[PDB]
């Protein structure tokens, strides 16, 4: 069994959506090692939610995915962090190294949102997953700006 | 469901060919591989039929086909391209099993365009075509293994090795590059015991080497009378011509063998046959100083 | 009219396979059926070509395929499904003839969709595929029939039965369920005459049974020097390892055969090789009380 | 010549498979700087094999790609490292930073396997390459889990 594992050799919306989500959760696991304890726990919960979404999509809707409580949790974080981000007109991506990782994760989340949207159009399954991914890209953007602001504010203290 | 049926009929067909080359190949490791392939052709068919519901072609199945395909490419060494099929029966059956296996790929490549087929089906199909090819190559390397020992054992007078070799399928008519066959070597050296066991297995009693010599030539040339009789009793050509044109009577007349000249003349040797030098058996007897042979040829008219 | 041609080329193709398995199958009744099938494959082709004007596949033709198919299913008994093909050559040739016969059905089932083809064509075709399968089953039942008789005659010392059996196609390398081959049984009992004719047909001189014993092992175990001699002359493994791992020299030293220990040593026996109990040929000679064997191994 | 270099402006299955493999070998090159000496050498051999696969695919099979010895090499490593991973039912991706890098490499290897499978369907070239890529995703997974195990074992 060891030599085989799991093998995927076809291109269809379900396979593409799950692969992008697998890419998204792998990059989040990489990025969670550059943030503080609070953001690390948040990112791990997001990884668990992505597994539920993959379980729903990989099961073609037979297996239950995320719940509406998870979407509310993402929305509360977005609302909480939007107050802190005094709106910046434009910021170059990658203000800090940690912010750059989150921007990469946001782009993969946006692509995953597009792929899952294709699945929803084709099969009618995955409305909650699409909503979660839209909120996730917005939240990832907000976290990068917050990291830049907090790191910049400590830079103003050392001078 | 039309395309999946033709694959089943070709998978089933290949299994008949695989089972045939199995019962032919006299080596244990080849038959072990072939039997696993046969039991895997069931799973491979069950994979295409159920579309993935029942048994499925696993990667460990494909991996085992490569493990053996690497182990065999080591014993083979350099694999010459543009090689003609049908080397030996055990090998030739494997060549035909390969050609059917490659047809199953063509049947699979068609059906996959009409029904989702797990990729491992064509992967195992492609690996089966490869590993069958190594089976045929090894079969011929070992057929040339025994045949190079039969020519060796026939030279060294290995009455017991020639027995084990011919019992294990060493081609009795195995021709060297010189054209020398084990029957040639046995008459040359003079091991009468091997000459019979070779002719019993179906030795070519009048094989020609590069020189054009027949076993009867060598038997008459080197004074082994006992072999001259049994060769002629088996229908050896008593007036065969080599490149020089000399017959067994010429060679027996040159080297001073009266009792062999007497036997070769009895089965119909030609006193009047001439080599490319115009010299008759009556000449070559006079040329070499052998007199008692010339009068037997002189009074033969 | 292109599809009716492919059927003709497959009928002709199957006829080549049928005639091949005919010349292979060494029984009269199988060849009897196979010959009618060949002469019927002509009529079956003429039926597809003429569309029913000339010769036609009759129901009596299909009827005979079933009369024989019942007579053979009686001797077989229960027919296990999912059995691997290519049992023996007479059977394997019949298996391949069957696979071609089933392909002719697919060529007929296709062509019938493009030109009217008398149903008896596919009925005889479908019955031919079945009856070829019974032929292969019977061929293996009778090939396995002789092999249980060759293994049996090799036990009782039937020098005359082995002659008729090996001449009638009984597999000389026939392995019993124990893993025992006729060469094992002949060396075991000590019927030297059978050992010769068995190796002549090409017996596996060092076949291993479940215990791992080789013909040289059993010949050395039961004190048949004449059998030990000829086995070694054919290249028998003089230091073969069984499940115990004892070599012929071990076994010949265990049971007190000096002339076999000496002869096995001449062809390269191992004086110091150890079994799984650590006892060497010098040990097992001492363990069983044979001293003249221990001194020859000690001086080695 | 400097201004030009290499430019690719078309979307076909052959181009997509080579581009994804370039991503895979680039990410493996990034991840090899986070592993120990043994795993770094393993990842470098994989990079050469990925280059061989690209050579086969980019030549549409005219140029020889990987050999069966490379696939056996991957299988031996998978067999060797599968014994160490006492089966864990599930572990969240990115347990450590090095494990996270290997998980990223595994996802790109799985996607590349899908693209190369498309090439095999379209052209019939890259059977050995597909087998290597399937085993490579499994090996990358196994290596990530082993990294997790070693950091946990030092915690004990
Ligand atoms: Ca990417």
């Amino acid at each position: 069994r060891l030599f085989g594992g799991e093998e995927v050799w076809k291109d269809d919306p379900i396979i593409e959506a799950n692969g992008t989500l697998d890419e998204l959760t792998s990059f989040i696991g990489e990025a969670k090692h550059y943030v503080d304890e609070e953001m690390k726990g948040i990112l791990e919960e997001i990884q668990n939610d992505i597994y539920k979404i993959m379980g729903e999509i990989g099961s073609k809707g037979k297996i239950e995915g995320i719940s509406e409580e998870r979407i509310k949790w993402l929305a509360g974080l977005i609302e909480r962090y939007s107050e802190m981000v005094n709106k910046l007109s434009f910021v170059l991506p990658g203000g800090t190294l940690e912010s750059a990782k989150l921007d990469v994760c946001r782009t993969i989340a946006r692509r995953a949102e597009r792929k899952v949207a294709t699945v929803l159009r084709e099969f009618g399954i995955g409305t909650l997953a699409a909503i979660y991914l839209a909120l996730l890209s917005r939240l990832l953007f907000l976290l990068a700006r917050v990291i830049e602001i907090e790191k910049n504010k400590l830079k103003e203290v050392r001078s | 469901d039309s395309p999946v049926v033709e694959v089943q009929g070709t998978i089933d067909e290949l299994n008949s060919f695989i089972g045939y080359a199995l019962v032919l190949s006299r080596w244990d490791d080849i038959r072990n591989d072939l039997f696993r392939i046969q039991n895997d052709l069931f799973v491979l068919g069950e994979d295409v039929s159920t579309g993935g519901k029942g048994r499925t072609v696993t990667m460990d199945m494909i991996i085992y086909l490569i493990k053996r395909s690497v182990e065999m490419k080591a014993e083979i060494g350099k694999i010459e391209l543009f090689v003609v099929p049908g080397g030996s029966v055990e090998s030739a059956s494997l060549h035909m099993a390969r050609a059917v296996s490659r047809r199953l790929e063509r049947r699979i490549k068609a059906a996959s365009e009409l029904t989702e087929i797990n990729a491992n089906v064509l992967l195992y199909a492609n690996m089966l075509s490869n590993i069958l090819f190594m089976h045929a190559l090894i079969s011929n390397k070992r057929k040339e293994e025994l045949d190079k020992k039969l020519l060796e054992a026939a030279r060294a007078g290995q009455d017991d090795e020639v027995a084990a070799l011919l019992a294990k399928g060493a081609d009795v008519n195995a021709s060297d590059y010189k054209g020398t066959t084990p029957l040639h070597v046995a008459a040359w050296n003079g091991h009468l015991e091997i000459v019979d066991v070779l002719l019993a297995r179906g030795a070519d009693i009048n094989a020609s080497d590069s020189y054009g010599d027949t076993p009867l030539h060598l038997a008459a040339n080197y004074g082994h009378l006992e072999i001259v009789d049994l060769l002629l009793r088996w229908g050896a050509d008593v007036n065969a011509s080599d490149s020089s044109g000399k017959t067994p009577l010429h060679l027996a007349a040159q080297d001073g063998h009266l009792e062999i000249v007497d036997v070769l003349l009895a089965h119909g040797a030609d006193v009047n046959a001439q080599d490319k030098f115009g010299k008759t058996p009556f000449d070559l007897a006079i040329d070499n100083g052998n007199e008692d042979i010339a009068e037997v040829l002189q009074k033969a008219a």
